[PDB]
RNA sequence: UUGACCUCGGAUCAGGUAGGAGGACCCGCUGAACUUAAGCAUAUCAAUAAGCGGAGGAAAAGAAACCAACAGGGAUUGCCCUAGUAACGGCGAGUGAAGCGGCAACAGCUCAAAUUUGAAAGCUGGCUUCGGCCCGCGUUGUAAUUUGGAGAGGAUGCUUUGGGCGAGGCUCCUUCUGAGUUCCCUGGAACGGGACGCCACAGAGGGUGAGAGCCCCGUAUAGUUGGAAGCCAAGCCUGUGUAAAGCUCCUUCGACGAGUCGAGUAGUUUGGGAAUGCUGCUCAAAAUGGGAGGUAAAUUUCUUCUAAAGCUAAAUACCGGCCAGAGACCGAUAGCGCACAAGUAGAGUGAUCGAAAGAUGAAAAGCACUUUGAAAAGAGGGUUAAAUAGCACGUGAAAUUGUUGAAAGGGAAGCGCUUGUGACCAGACUUGCGCCCGGCGGAUCAUCCGGUGUUCUCACCGGUGCACUCCGCCGGGCUCAGGCCAG
RNA sequence: GGGACCGAGGACCGCGCUCUGCAAGGAUGCUGGCGUAAUGGUCACCAGCGACCCGUCUUGAAACACGGACCAAGGAGUCAAGGUUUUGCGCGAGUGUUUGGGUGUAAAACCCGCACGCGUAAGGUGAGAGCUUCGGCGCAUCAUCGACC
RNA sequence: UGAGCCCGGGUCGAACGGCCUCUAGUGCAGAUCUUGGUGGUAGUAGCAAAUACUUCAAUGAGAACUUGAAGGACCGAAGUGGGGAAAGGUUCCAUGUGAACAGCGGUUGGACAUGGGUUAGUCGAUCCUAAGCCAUAGGGAAGUUCCGUUUCAAAGGGGCACU
RNA sequence: AAACUUUCAACAACGGAUCUCUUGGUUCUGGCAUCGAUGAAGAACGCAGCGAAAUGCGAUAAGUAAUGUGAAUUGCAGAAUUCCGUGAAUCAUCGAAUCUUUGAACG
C-alpha cells in the first residue's frame, strides 16, 4: 500500500504518464530481463534493452524463438528482432512489434556505460542482501 | 483556466515543485534534544520522554493517559512567605529522572570561562601617571586638573586602579 | 432571513481536519524552533471582571511590573526567559499580586537556564 | 459548476409564434442559434436543482450510542454462531475471542510478514486468509473508472496493545490481504460490523483483554448498559417450572380438525 | 567692477524610478434597479450588482483618547456561543450589533516635542592602485540619548558584551536496492483454469496480445551516490576603546502631535441624535488640560484612558499563479461552451454571439496478383481469431425502406370474448418400489472382547464372525404406484 | 324414472344410522385407445357477438376549444436554514465529544479541559385499570369541594 | 394478477449479477417540451423573360449547352466595345482530375490539384498644404479622462569678433 | 391470378440508441509565492528536406551553449556511432546565449 504522499494511485495520471512519457523514460520502461546465466553472472535482474542485445522471445505466438535485436522503436513501446517478420501482401517482408516484458536477453551488448549500469544495480543488491543478512 | 489549457496543450514541460517548507518540522544540530528526538512521535510525546514542560498554559482537551507535558505578620503583609531594591539584571540565581533532563541539567550547571575585559593600554599609563604623582590620595587623583582632566570621581578611580592592580 | 445573496456568501468547513494537521504542524515547527523551550509564555492569573464570572480565574496577557520585581525577575530579562509581560494591567490588590507572585516563583523553581554562550 | 448550463445568451421569442416558450439562442450563424437553452429539458441545459458542496455530507451520532454500538460489535464478535454467519471461516479455530501470547505478537518475531502469516495459520485464520486471497476479483461499474477496481471479503482483526505489544505488529501485518490491526485502546465500529453486520473475528492479545476492561472502565460518561431483559433463553423462559405449573389447560392442538 | 545667498530654469548631462497586465481573495471611491411589505410616503433589495483608482502572498487591522463598574480586564485578527438579545423601525415589511465568556495565535516598537555645543560626531555621489581622495547635502538640523503605566542628569556599586572563518547538520533534487515467465488444458495471444513454489515495513497504481504481488516500470523501510541554495552550527582566529549597557538612589529636572477638538448646519450612513461614523459650509478652542463612561444621592464629587505623527510577524480570506493528492461526482445529448488543429469553423459594421465532431485491429498485417469496367468501383484471391472489424471502420435499437417467404382486402383500419384452419412449439412418459425363486459374487450378519468418542447410552474402529446370516449383480414371477384423452 | 354442472379436503377423532357394515365431518371402483404434437400452447387469417380517439380545460353536465407526423435519447416537488407533528434509538433532572485540544494505520476511527445551548433546582367525596390474605388496597386521569403562590 | 423476473436460439467481445443495508442527477405519451434522426405529401409544385437556332468535321467512354469551318440572328460608338477609381485578392496563364459546386449535362469552369506569372530616376505613392483634427502651456475632474491650441510659457533662427 | 395497400417473419439498408471504455471535466484537500521600460500580457510575420493546423522556436529560427543520461529519430529519404566515446536523441535537466514587426511602446 502506498505510503509516501508525493506518489499517486491514480489510473488517469498513471496512463497519461506512461503514454505521454519521454524517450528517456520509455527507455526505463522498456527495460527487460536478463537470463538466468547472465543473473548470476552480474547478480542482475533487468537492464534497459537496446539495439546490440540478443533476445529470446518466450511469450506471443512466436513461442521460443532467438534473434539480436534490429531496433528499438520507442515510440510505440515495441523492439524489432532480427528474422521475426511477417510478410505484407506484396511479399515485402515487415519487422513484427515484440515488447521487451515477452522477450528475455541472452547476450548483451557490452560498453563502459552498460558495465557502469552493471556494477551500480549489483553493489545495490549486494549491499541489501548484506544488510538483510547481518 | 485558458492558461491550463494551454500548459496541455504545448510540449514545453510541467514544473514540478518539490515539497519545501518555510519551517522545520524536527530539531536538528549536535545537540542533546536534536540526537534524542523522535522524528515518528508528537511534541507532547518527545516532551514527556525527555521530562520537560511544552505547554504552559490550560489544557484545552483531554491528554494521554501517559502525558507529562501539558501543564508571624505583625505588618500582615501577604508576601511575607514568599520571601526566600537592587536585583541582578543578566541572570537569574536559581538554587529516577530522564537522561534527557539529567544531560540539560548537567550542560546548564557546567562551569563557564568569564573572558575578563581588559583595560586599554592609554588608560593604563594614565593610571600609572596619576598613581606616580599622587600615590594613594585618590582625592588629590581626583581634584587633580592636569592629570584627570575627566574630573573623574574618587571611587571611580579607585576602582580603576584596583582593576589596573596599583590599589 | 434570506433577503441577502446567501449563495454568494456562504462559506463551508470541509478543512476542518486540514486546519487541524496544518496548526500541529505549526506547533512541532515551534518547538523544532524553540526545541528546550516550551512553545507558549507563562501567561498571569487573573479574575474575570463582571459579577456573573467574578467567581472563577483565567489566564490573563502578561505579569505586571511590581509583581515581577516582587518576584525577583528583571523586567528586560523576563520575556528573554520565557514570560509574557502587560504593562497595562495594575494590581489593585494584594490577593492578585501574591497570586502572581507564587506563580512566578513556581516557575523559578522549575526553571533551567543556561549560561549564555 | 455553478455556472453549467448559465454561460450562454438566450432569450424567449414570443407568444404568437408556433414554437415552445423556451428560451433560445442568439446569433445565426451556428448550430447553436436558435436552439432551446436554460432549461432542465433542453440539451447543454441546466440540471434541475444543481448539486452543492452544502449537502450535510456528515451525521452527527451520539457518542454514547456509538459506545453502546461498539460494546454490541464485541459481544457479537464474542458470540460464535454470529462469525459464520457473517461469513468467517471459523472451524479449525478453538476458543472463539481469541487470545494469542503477548510475547508471541510482541517485536520483530511478528515484525516479519512471513512470520505474522505463519502464527495466522498456526492459530486458525488460514481458512479466512485464503479465502479473502481467492475472494479477490473485479468490481462491476464505474468504480474501476474512479479508483475502487477491486474488492474482495474482509479477514481477521487484531486487536493488539500499543504500550505492550508495541505496534510493529501492524508493520508484519498490514501486507496480508483482509487481515487488519487495531489498538486496544481505539476500536472502530466500521472494522467490528462490516457493512453493518454484526461477528467479525478477532484476534486479541493478553495485554488487549487487560487494557479493554481497562478503557471500558475509563470511559467518561459511559457505563455499561443494562439489558432490558437478564435470561435471553425464552425456551426456558417459558418451559420453566413456574410459568408451566401457573398455566392453564391448552384449548386446542397446533393442527385443529375441521368439523363441518 | 566683482563675489556670495535666495528663487526659478536648460542639458540625448550622471545615476534611477512610474505607467501596462493580473484583479480569486484585499484596501478605497462611486453607485442602481428588478423584488417584498405598507392607504400613501420612508423602508427592502443594499451600504449589493455595474463603473473608477491602488497592493500582496496575503491584504487590511494593530499595540487603547479601549472595555468595564468587577475581586476588574488589557494591541490587533479569526472561530463558538452572546443572539435573532440590546437597539432602531405604522415598536410594519422588518432590520439588527457589541462587552463578558471558551478557543486559535500572540511581539512589541519608531518619531516630534531638550543644546553634541569641549568641537555635524550624520549622509548621497564619483576618482580610485580598493587604502582613501576629493564634490557636495545639511545648522530653516543630518548622527547618538529619550517616547508619559515613561524618561533625563548626577552619584554609586554590582552585573553585562564586539568581529571573522568555520567542519558538520537540516530542507529539496537525483544513483541503487524482493520474489515463477516451472508443468498441463483452452485460446490468435494467458494476465483465465489446475498443480507445485517464492517475496512481502513492498498484495497502491500502470503497461504487457484476456483478471499478473513474483515479465517490466514503479510501490514499503532503511540506508547509499552526486548536486543546489538558504538557515543553524561544534570549534578556531582575533578583540580595546579610560568604548558601550542594565539596575539602584535622589537637598535637580521631566518637554507628549491645532483650521485639530468643539459648536451650528446640509447630505449620506448605522441597531445606534448622549448625532453611530464620514464628508462639505460657517464659527473656531484649552492647559491641575482633553476624551469616554458611572451616578437621585446633593453636585455635577467617582471611574477609566491620552486623539489630531509612524512601523510591525502569527492565528484570517482566496473561483486567480507553480504544483500535488484525492472523491459513495459525470461518463461523449453527460461532465466546463471546448475529452478532438475549441474560444476553432461560422455569424454580425461593431460591442459581441458561438457550435457539431471520441472508439478498426493484439499487431496495418490498411488487401499482393487475376479479371470486368472510361473511371468510381465490382467479382475472384489474400491478411486476420474475426472483413458478421475494409480507415462510410467496437457493439449496431427504433422510426423509415428494399428483396424474398406466407396471408388478407366490395367506401377505414386497429381492439375484447369464443371457436375453426394453417404454420410452429414447451411439457409429460421412456419405468420406479416392494415381495417369491435360482444362479452367483463379495465387503462393513447378530452376540461377545479392547480402545476411542459421546447426548452416558448411544455409536465408531480393530478382533471375533466362516456365510439357512448380511451386502450388490444377473435369468425369471407377482403386487402397488406411474402420462394424455375418454366410457 | 330421465338429464346437466361440480368432486373442494387428504391417517384416525365428530354427529349418526338401516349397525359383522353404511349413501354417516367433500369420489371411488372397473375398463378402453393413444403414449404422440394426440391433449395443451403461441402466432396469422376467417367466422358470430361486443366495442367512440387519447390527454388537457370548462361546466351541473355535454358540445366547443387546445396539444398529438413517427422514433431514439434527455426531461420537471430537489438542497440548505429556521419552526412543528409523529415513529425508532441513547441518556435521563439532566442532556449535547467533533469551537478547539490530544492520539491516529491520518479528511476516517478513538479520547477530552473549560465554557456554552436548552431544560430541571398539599387533601376530601365518586369513579377508575390492576392486585387481594376476598376484610379490602387502590396507577394514570376525570367531575366537584378543596390547600397554597 | 401486475409492474416485471427467468431460460432457449442468433449476434457479440470484456466485464457483470443475486441477497441484506446505505445513497440518489432513479422510472415518461404528452409539456405548440429539448437534441438528433426519419416518413406521407412526392418523383408532386417546380427548374422564369432577354425573339434562335442549324449542317459537317475534330477531341473524348460519353457532346444541345467542348472546339474548327459554313450558314441564320443580335449588341449598333448614350454598345452585349476598349480601359480605369473603390472593393476583392490569385480569380490571371499552362498542364492534369471529374469526388463535391456551376436547379440538366459537360471532355467545360472564377471548381479541385501541380507549376508558373506582376521588372520603372521619367507611371502613382513618397514632398506641400486645404476644410478639419491631435500633442505641447495652462486649467477642470474622485477617476477612467475633459476643456484648452496661443493661451500672462524663459518655446525659434542667424551673424560678428586679430583672444 | 398478378399489381397495389396492409400484417408477420428472414436477410439486407438508413440512423446512431444501448453496453463497454476514457491522456477529459467537476468538487474537495495540501505545500509554496514567481509578470512588466533588463520591454510584460496580447497581436503579426517568418523558420522543418518533404507541413496546412496544433506545437516549438526567432534570420544562431520544430532551434545554439552547458549539465545529466547513455545509443537513437521514424511516415519516407539521406547521414550516423566505430560501441571501449567529451557522445545519438522530436531525450531530460537547465545556471549561458540568440531573441524579426508592433503592443504600457518610447526619434
Amino acid at each position: 500500500m502506498k505510503v509516501r504522499p508525493t506518489v499517486s494511485s491514480s489510473r488517469r495520471k498513471a496512463r497519461k504518464a506512461h503514454f505521454s512519457a519521454p524517450s528517456s523514460v520509455r527507455r526505463v520502461i522498456m527495460s527487460a530481463p536478463l537470463s538466468k546465466e547472465l543473473r548470476e553472472k552480474y547478480n542482475v535482474r533487468s537492464i534497459p534493452i537496446r539495439k546490440g542485445d540478443e533476445v529470446q522471445i518466450v511469450r506471443g505466438a512466436h513461442k521460443d524463438k532467438e534473434g539480436k535485436v534490429t531496433s528499438v522503436y520507442r515510440l510505440k513501446y515495441v523492439i524489432h528482432v532480427e528474422r521475426v517478420t511477417r510478410e505484407k501482401a506484396t511479399g515485402q517482408t515487415v519487422p513484427i512489434g515484440i515488447h521487451p516484458s515477452n522477450v528475455v536477453i541472452t547476450k548483451l551488448h557490452l560498453d563502459k556505460d552498460r558495465e557502469n549500469i552493471l556494477a551500480r544495480i549489483k553493489a545495490g543488491r549486494e549491499q541489501v542482501a548484506k544488510a538483510k543478512g547481518k | 483556466r485558458e492558461l491550463q489549457k494551454r500548459k496541455r496543450r504545448s510540449s514545453r514541460p510541467t514544473i514540478r515543485m518539490p515539497n519545501r517548507r518555510k519551517k522545520a518540522l524536527n530539531p536538528a544540530g549536535n545537540n542533546i534534544i536534536a540526537k534524542s528526538w523522535n522524528k515518528k512521535e508528537t511534541l507532547s510525546q518527545n516532551y514527556t520522554r525527555f521530562g520537560l514542560v511544552a505547554k504552559l498554559g490550560k489544557a484545552t482537551g483531554g491528554t494521554a493517559p501517559g502525558n507529562k507535558a501539558l501543564l508571624s505578620e505583625s505588618d500582615a503583609v501577604p508576601q511575607q512567605q514568599q520571601q526566600e531594591n537592587h536585583i541582578r539584571q543578566h541572570d537569574l540565581e536559581l538554587e529516577s529522572k530522564p537522561e534527557v533532563l539529567r544531560a540539560l541539567e548537567r550542560e546548564a550547571t557546567r562551569p563557564v570561562e568569564k573572558t575578563v575585559r581588559h583595560q586599554s593600554e592609554r588608560e593604563r599609563e594614565w593610571l600609572q601617571r596619576l598613581v606616580d604623582k599622587h600615590g594613594d590620595d585618590v582625592a588629590a587623583m581626583a581634584r587633580d586638573r592636569k592629570l584627570n582632566p575627566y574630573q573623574q570621581t574618587a571611587s571611580d578611580i579607585k576602582r580603576r586602579l584596583k582593576k589596573a592592580g596599583l590599589l | 432571513h434570506f433577503r441577502k445573496h446567501w449563495q454568494r456568501r456562504v462559506r463551508c468547513h470541509f478543512d476542518q481536519p486540514g486546519k487541524k494537521v496544518t496548526r500541529r504542524l505549526a506547533r512541532r515547527a515551534k518547538a523544532a524552533a524553540l526545541a528546550p523551550r516550551p512553545v507558549d509564555k507563562l501567561r498571569p492569573i487573573v479574575r474575570c471582571p463582571t459579577v456573573k464570572y467574578n467567581r472563577r480565574t483565567r489566564l490573563g496577557r502578561g505579569f505586571t511590573l511590581e509583581e515581577l520585581k516582587a518576584a525577583g525577575i528583571p523586567r528586560l530579562l523576563a520575556p528573554t526567559i520565557g514570560i509574557a509581560v502587560d504593562h497595562r494591567r495594575k494590581n489593585l490588590s494584594e490577593e492578585s499580586l501574591a497570586a502572581n507572585v507564587q506563580r512566578l516563583k513556581d516557575y523559578k523553581a522549575r526553571l533551567i537556564l543556561f549560561p549564555r554562550k | 459548476s455553478e455556472k453549467a448550463g448559465h454561460q450562454t445568451s438566450a432569450e424567449s421569442w414570443g407568444t404568437g409564434r408556433a414554437v415552445a416558450r423556451i428560451p433560445r439562442v442568439s446569433g445565426g450563424g451556428t448550430h447553436r442559434a436558435g436552439q432551446g437553452a436554460f432549461g432542465n429539458m433542453c440539451r447543454s441545459g441546466r440540471m434541475f436543482a444543481p448539486t452543492k458542496i452544502w449537502r450535510k455530507w456528515h451525521v452527527k451520532i451520539n457518542q454514547g450510542q456509538k459506545r453502546f454500538a461498539t460494546a454490541s460489535a464485541l459481544a457479537a464478535s464474542a458470540v460464535a454462531p454470529l462469525l459464520m454467519a457473517r461469513g468467517h471461516q471459523v472451524s479449525t479455530v478453538p476458543e472463539v475471542p481469541l487470545v494469542v501470547d503477548s510475547a508471541a505478537v510482541a517485536g520483530d518475531a511478528v515484525a516479519k510478514t512471513a512470520a505474522a502469516y505463519k502464527l495466522l495459520k498456526a492459530i486458525g485464520a488460514g481458512p479466512d486468509v485464503e479465502k479473502v486471497k481467492k475472494s479477490k476479483k473485479l468490481r462491476a461499474g464505474k468504480g474501476k473508472m474512479r479508483g475502487r477496481r477491486h474488492r474482495q471479503r474482509r479477514g481477521p482483526l487484531i486487536v493488539y496493545s500499543p504500550e505492550h505489544d508495541g505496534k510493529e505488529l501492524v508493520k508484519g501485518f498490514r501486507n496480508i490481504p483482509g487481515v487488519e490491526t487495531c489498538p486496544v485502546d481505539a476500536l472502530n465500529l466500521l472494522q467490528l460490523a462490516p457493512g453493518g453486520h454484526l461477528g467479525r473475528f478477532i484476534v486479541w492479545t493478553s495485554a488487549a483483554i487487560k487494557q479493554l476492561d481497562a478503557v471500558y472502565e475509563s470511559k467518561k460518561g459511559f457505563f455499561l448498559p443494562a439489558n432490558i431483559v437478564s435470561q435471553a433463553d425464552l425456551s426456558r423462559l417459558i418451559n420453566s417450572t413456574e410459568i408451566q405449573s401457573v398455566l392453564r389447560a391448552p384449548k386446542g392442538e397446533a393442527r385443529t380438525k375441521r368439523a363441518c
